[PDB]
């Protein structure tokens, strides 16, 4: 239909949500969720 | 000029009624192979589903580009403009 | 007003570019929006995207700055649940170590969730507020995002790039021009393998170039035509008829319901062929 | 105008015919192995149902887009309004 | 107007014969598995038959509606009122 | 006249032959599958020729609608007497 | 007159032409099934030839009818004088 | 002359190349199942051939009866005798 | 006189390229189960080929006839003599 | 100018249904057959996966090109600059 | 002349195209037997090509003339002349 | 020469069309065969590889003839030259 | 007539779906969130 310079700035803010959620929001979920699970096998070798 | 715009109204339906008839035929036997599959083992349903889906992405994307051309042409028109 | 004018319309977007005397100004027809060259701007679908973006991001900062790692709350629950769902669905197609295609993967799923969810409210409701704080009433207003083939190209166009600069990456220079000059068809003795050089980069560059244009208009086509279904049963509430209005809300009713689970559909296959797209970047599939 | 107007028709006739026929092979082609799985495994028979209309909601999704579209052309018309 | 009464008559035809052959195509996939799996299984013969009706209802709607908008067009014929 | 009765010959020749087309395949289907059948266990046929025979029911339904609607063209013209 | 004339030659070849392709891929079917039904068991070959003689009377019946309009078409015309 | 001699060739060609491609398509069918027959069981191949024989004459009828009709508009022409 | 010869030009391509198709498929059909065949019994490879032969002659029996149809018309064009 | 835009719509129709039909119907046997695999062997489905895909870009490589001069036809037309 | 000329383009169309859609399909249906074969007995593989390419001779036999014939017409085209 | 134009569009897009709508469903074919040779086999997926590229080689053979005679008729015009 | 008229369709045809995305869909989210939350305890406790 009409291509104009929006096709630019989708891409700059693509990378900045892809780097933001890859620095502040993927690390400290996965920790979490990491942490959970040692604490869980822990709790399974009082054996 | 009336002959433009009678062509381009049986060029949206050729390009609308093929993808209808194609993606009609595929998904059926996709989905054919896909409950013969849920049948031979229930167990597997969730992954043959979600497989199911992922080969459903690559079987529509040319009748869903047609369909968007057909409804650009229905609307718009960027043969009239040739003259 | 007429229907064709009212079709007409709600497929116009709100433009900002070079006017003929300054580049600051929105056109105010459509035909001086296309005046305006390549350097113009779809000021609502950039308003859109990124707000819903920034929305999507803070919501999931503020279950992640907190992270119980213990009984986990209503919120950070549900943010876990989509984060191990993305998480499971990589580990099944992606066997490298690479840090980037997980987030990705989900940032992608969400924004273009939230992106066509925006798609069922009603046709009318956003433009028509839009016009009334602005105190217009000619004024262009396009609310879903995805029905935007800008919009679509430029989430695309930065996954092929991404595509491009881990293929270089991963297999180098040499690498990445024998994956398209060599592998497809190849035998042994040189003769041949010259002869087939041509034949591979042709097929291999077609494939290539095929998958950022499959991304986009797979998207665009089927939000294109939810709203435009959307709008064209609208038509039929503005005869004004008692039996035409009631049959009008049944297939609204029944149209919303098909699109809800389309919606979702779209988010989960852009994400799954992201993630295809990007391991076969990284292994040498032949 | 009357070149607009019939060929207009033909695309109405084009649109729903294709739909028709791609609908009609693919729900039997899906119905055959909907059959043969409730023959082989017939205590699976809820299940596979369920299976069958989610597939059938793929089947029947262009072919609607068409049909619509076919009835917005009997009953208004974009191309007329083109001259 | 010769030419729009005459156009009008080949989407009739084009319609109706789209969804018999459709039809007819669809139908004999699906009573080929549904006689398999009868021969078979001959103790689960009603319970085939009913989903077999069931898939049979939803193999002939496109073509019906194309069947009531053939007659429509032949006897109540909504484009010549549109010059 | 010469157009409308020209493109009504049209009309007839297409729905016959479609209607043809489909029967003859759809019949091929349901009886190769009936003699499968019947050459698995010799001692079904009786049941399966009534099943074959509801099935065909259900096969021919839409085809005997399009040869009388082009018998009733062939005879009589609406088309004509709307000019 | 022209006009006509030209047009139900396309007719009869069409009328023709549809009905043998049908019937040369129903027979196909049927036949290939026949011989494997027939070597699977040689002793009831006398009653599945029978059986197939059924189904290519259900298979050939629109294609006849085809056949004869079409000779009908050819030499004698109902639309030489304006029906 | 000029307009109905032009598509009584066209008529020609379209009876000739359906009978061929649905002679060709069902004859690919029914040799594959009596070469799959034969291979199975070497020492049934005598009978098979017969039923082979006997299915293929079913097979040509029609298609035969379509290439002596094109030949008879070639060689002579009943349509150039009603002007 | 330019008519006449400008149909006949695509008579002649129908007739090639529908023979082409169907014995294209049709050879497809019938190879590929006598590939089968072959890698099931390695040992009776002779004689699947000469039962291969004689079938391959009836499947092409009509293509070749309309190619011998197509290039009579092509170098002794019977049509231009008859306006 | 009219007839040659006007045949360039029916010209870009045709460039992308054809290949948007072949695509659904390829990409539907294509995934059938993937979806037994995955059932047969549930610990071979990422090999299936990376190999379907492999397939996958020679099912859609000359639909692309296809897709790509039909883009190149829409918004440019190498035909109008031959008046 | 134009009308000769410009129905000559289609008829090459027609010829290289229908030929291409026939090949492709058969081979397809060739080389799938042709793996299966090749998986069921790697041992038979030279034997298997050999016969492969037998078949394939005669699965591309009418293609190839239909291909040459259309050259023949884009270059020193034999219906000019004619005229 | 106008004419001549619209019909070389109409003629490039139906090569091209129609080698693609076979290209895709003959390695829609051949894949899922060589994709249920590969779950079946697992140690002979590299051998059944070349085999399926040796097999892809015959079956794009005549589509990429068809493929270049259309940019041919594109970027230059062979039938405009002759006028 | 058109506007005012669209309005009350559409307010009409939304409300419906919302009524019925109220009543069928979220109570089996809102379960499979809880059922989670009540796993994760349990396993918590059992530790
Ligand atoms: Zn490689």
């Amino acid at each position: 239909m009409n291509i104009n310079a929006t096709l630019i700035g989708q891409s700059v803010a693509f990378f900045i949500f892809v780097l933001f959620c890859m620095k502040f929001v993927w690390p400290p979920v996965i920790a979490a969720l990491q942490e959970r699970q040692k604490k869980i096998a822990d709790g399974l070798d009082a054996a | 000029m009336e002959t433009v715009v009678g062509l381009t109204a049986i060029a949206v339906a050729l390009l609308i009624g093929l993808g209808a008839l194609g993606t009609a035929i595929g998904f059926g036997l996709l989905g054919g192979k896909f409950l013969e599959g849920a049948a031979r083992q229930p167990e597997m349903v969730p992954m043959l589903q979600v497989k199911m889906f992922i080969v459903a992405g690559l079987l529509d994307a040319v009748t869903m580009i047609g369909v968007g051309i057909a409804l650009f042409f229905t609307f718009a028109n960027p043969f009239v403009g040739q003259i | 007003e007429t229907a064709s004018g009212y079709i007409q319309h709600h497929l116009q977007n709100l433009t900002f570019g070079r006017l003929p005397n300054g580049d600051w100004g929105f056109a105010h027809t459509a035909e001086q929006a296309k005046e305006m060259g390549f350097w113009a701007f779809h000021v609502d679908t950039l308003g859109w995207s990124v707000l819903l973006g920034v929305v999507f991001l803070f919501i999931f900062r503020l279950a992640a700055k907190k992270a119980t790692s213990g009984q986990p709350g209503g919120l950070q629950n549900f943010v876990e649940v989509m984060v191990e769902f993305v998480d499971t669905s990589v580990k099944d197609t992606f066997h490298g170590r690479n840090p980037l295609i997980a987030p990705l993967a989900l940032t992608v799923f969400v924004w273009i969730f939230l992106l066509n969810l925006i798609d069922l409210v009603p046709v009318d409701y956003l433009p028509m507020l839009a016009a009334k704080i602005t105190g217009d009433e000619h004024l262009f207003f396009r609310a879903v995002a995805t029905t935007d083939p800008n919009a679509t190209l430029g989430l695309s166009i930065s996954v092929f790039a991404l595509i491009v600069f881990y293929s270089i990456k991963v297999k180098g220079i040499g690498g990445f021009l024998g994956e398209l000059t060599l592998h497809p068809f190849s035998s042994k003795n040189i003769v041949v393998q010259i002869l087939l050089i041509p034949v591979n980069f042709l097929l291999e560059f077609v494939t290539l170039i095929a998958k950022p244009v499959s991304l986009a208009l797979r998207l665009f086509g089927n939000m294109y035509a939810g709203e435009l279904i959307f709008i064209l049963i609208a038509v039929m509430f503005g005869s004004g008829m008692f039996l035409l209005s009631a049959l009008g809300v049944a297939l609204n009713w029944a149209w919303a319901v098909f699109h809800i689970l389309i919606i979702t559909l779209q988010a989960f296959i852009f994400m799954m062929l992201t993630i295809v797209y990007l391991s076969m970047a990284h292994e040498d599939n032949h």
